[PDB]
């Protein structure tokens, strides 16, 4: 009842030296570039801000 | 179970995409307009029962979507990711039956769409519940049936990421963004309109003298967003794109043209686990929507199996919590994945009869040996690509560098996946 | 999607939330 | 780094074979990956390797 | 593992030792219709060739 | 045969890899005039020598 335990932790260590794994370019690449696709997602909010409370005081007030 | 409810329930379908196939950007304008929608989409209610919590499951429930006791989103998307979820398992678990016909198939589609707004028509009853209860169903439903049809309008139309991760995306980098710049704060003991932005943390240093305990509000601020949390939020994500990037390579002589080597790569991912994180959050989340009947027939001895323990001291006051927390998220994304790829693809048949149907044949050995070629990686690399997921999205609990943990690591590996996405068309 | 109008149609939904919104506000202050 | 023999030909007979031995075992495992299936990048590395060596033993003779 | 066809038994049992730090029970050779000497080492059971063959690479 | 010499089989084993046709990259240099390889032998048509 132990021994898949065992199994499956050895099992890992195999496939960790399988993979690539490389440097920092790949890792560069996604990395700024993702943030900048993050933030095309993001300022979005600030457009919420920008909107949706000045007219949410235009829903309350009349 | 499906030849008679089926056939019935066909009313108000989507229309299939139309014979303008191949085009490079106005799938890109497909896209827009519905962020265009998840502009306006995330914007205020109008009914005035003005109640005291946002949400209950405002915080789990808010990583999905953001929009507690907010707008026509609607404190989560949840609705379609649960019901979207426990649909797939009991398509995938045999409780309820395959239809591969095009039609039983449709109409498939179609009791999908049922239980789908059903179980939107019941979160909307359920979060609004005084006499003012006109209206409030017939607005959820609406925007109900609307991010219905922008998600299924985005599988068989433009379809990419999904509709619904990208949605999951953004609405994520709004919250970060609100955490970004910060305009308003209300005022606290002092210092008014400054709540963990780095314009707050350069508004701080023209108003305030003793630049040391200038320094100290900026790296040290609790209540608010905190710019030591904004660095471990970025050194996260440097992380998370460290560890994309690890893929197992198989060459591939392709079948009958000499040697074209177009590798297949297996990532870590194993699909980036939007299965299986969001299989360890809607879970929790469908407690924390049921303990409002704990109240009559609960928030607290319900919760110490239930969530996180939330607090960056890591010896805070009960080891039991955060061991039995800890566990289940390892567990449950490891589980989830021995589990989920044996239906959305990728399984070790899948892909040999993906690659035979696209002619493409391990050097080593025969073409049905390719199985046994691969069957030794898939599963681990489920199971470990399930576990330390979730054990990462403890590093994003136990350190406060998430712009909010599990579910922002979870929603830039969308947009990980998105950029993939996005490039394919290059 | 054969047609584009079901988006239409969720912009619709929209306006008549947007403009519906403040319709009964512009009675308000 | 770019194995270059103008500053080989200064270093000494032991650190010169222990650089060899270094891109010998770098060779073997880029042929390694030649034969599993691995990238074009190393596949590119293989010929700087192999004339990094004939540099080496090259200043060695 | 494919060899040189220059190799002996031997060479190929010392070569294999010393590369990869593992003892070996037997080594048997076949020159192939390519041309090349094909070695097939045996290895002293203390020994698994699937855990050196995840350490070399090949799986 | 069965029983041959290490001289003969490695003979026949680079008969045997230039018996390949030519890679179709070859073709998409810039001053090609080879469309195929002229040089292969079938072991029913000609008989290798020997
Ligand atoms: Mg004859």
């Amino acid at each position: 009842f132990v021994e898949p335990s065992r199994q499956f932790v050895k099992d890992s260590i195999r496939l960790v030296k399988r993979c690539t794994k490389p440097d920092r370019k790949e890792f560069q690449k996604i990395a700024m570039a993702t943030a900048i696709g993050f933030a095309i997602m993001g300022f979005i909010g600030f457009f919420v801000k920008l909107i949706h409370i000045p007219i949410n005081n235009i829903i309350v007030g009349g | 179970f499906l030849e008679v409810i089926k056939p019935f329930c066909v009313i108000l379908p989507e229309i299939q995409k139309p014979e303008r196939k191949i085009q490079f950007k106005e799938k890109v304008l497909w896209t827009a307009i519905t962020l265009f929608i998840f502009l306006v989409c995330c914007q205020i209610p109008l009914f005035g029962i003005m109640s005291s919590d946002s949400a209950d499951p405002f915080y789990w429930m808010r990583v999905i979507l953001a929009s507690n006791r907010g707008t026509l989103m609607e404190l989560g998307i949840s609705p379609i990711v649960t019901s979207g979820l426990i649909m797939q398992l009991l398509a995938g678990a045999k409780i309820i039956e395959v239809g591969d016909t095009p039609k039983d198939r449709a109409l498939f589609n179609g009791a999908q769409k049922l239980f789908g707004m059903i179980i939107t028509i019941g979160q909307s009853i359920v979060y609004v519940m005084s006499g003012i209860c006109l209206l409030i169903t017939i607005q959820l439903f609406v925007a109900g049936l609307i991010v219905l049809l922008l998600d299924e309008l985005l599988q068989k139309g433009y379809g990419l990421g999904s509709g619904i991760s990208l949605f999951i995306a953004t609405n994520i980098c709004e919250t970060i963004v609100w955490k970004a710049f910060s305009p308003t704060t209300v005022n606290t003991g002092r210092g008014m309109e400054f709540e963990g932005a780095i314009i707050a943390l350069f508004h701080l240093l023209a108003t305030r003298t003793d630049k040391v305990r200038a320094l100290r509000e900026a790296f040290y601020r609790q209540n608010l967003p905190n710019l030591m949390n904004l660095i471990a939020t970025i050194f996260v994500f440097a992380v998370v794109i460290y560890f994309q990037g690890f893929r197992v390579d198989l060459p591939i002589k392709s079948a009958r043209y000499r040697g074209q080597y177009n590798t297949y790569p297996i990532k870590l991912f194993y699909t980036s686990n939007i299965p299986i994180i969001l299989q360890s959050a809607l879970v929790s989340n469908l407690y924390v929507i049921s303990q409002m009947l704990s109240a009559r027939f609960p928030v607290g001895g319900l919760c110490h199996y239930l969530s996180p323990p939330e607090s960056f001291g890591s010896v805070l006051e009960d080891p039991v919590h955060a061991v039995v927390y800890i566990v289940f998220m390892l567990g449950s994304c490891a589980f989830f994945s021995k589990t989920w790829i044996e239906v959305s693809g990728s399984s070790a048949k899948d892909v040999a009869k993906q690659l035979k149907e696209q002619q493409m044949v391990m050097r080593g050995h025969r073409e049905t040996s390719m199985v046994h070629e691969l069957n030794r990686y898939i599963p681990t690399a489920a199971a470990f690509g399930g576990l330390c997921i979730g054990a990462l999205s403890v590093l994003a609990d136990f350190l406060g560098a998430i712009g909010s943990g599990t579910g922002i690591l979870l929603a830039v590996t969308i947009i990980y996946q998105y950029f993939e996405i996005f490039v394919k068309e290059q | 999607v054969g047609p584009v109008p079901v988006l239409v149609m969720s912009l619709l939904f929209i306006a008549s939330v947007f403009m519906l919104h403040i319709w009964g506000k512009y009675t308000r202050s | 780094a770019k194995i270059k023999a103008r500053d080989l030909r200064g270093k000494k007979k032991e650190e010169l074979l222990k650089q060899l031995d270094d891109l010998k075992v770098e060779l073997s495992q880029l042929r390694v990956a030649k034969v599993t299936g691995g990238a074009a990048s190393k596949l590119s590395k293989i010929r700087v390797v192999r004339k990094s060596i004939a540099r080496v033993l090259t200043v060695i003779n | 593992f494919i060899v040189d066809v220059k190799a002996n038994k031997h060479q190929i049992k010392q070569a294999v030792k010393k590369l990869y730090d593992i003892d070996v029970a037997k080594v048997n050779t076949l020159i192939r219709p390519d041309g090349e000497k094909k070695a097939y080492v045996r290895l002293a059971p203390d020994y698994d060739a699937l855990d050196v063959a995840n350490k070399i690479g090949i799986i | 045969s069965s029983h041959k010499t290490f001289r003969i089989k490695r003979f026949l084993a680079k008969k045997q890899k230039q018996n390949r046709p030519i890679p179709q990259w070859i073709w998409m240099k810039t001053g090609n005039k080879i469309r195929y390889n002229s040089k292969r032998r079938h072991w029913r048509r000609t008989k290798l020598g020997l």
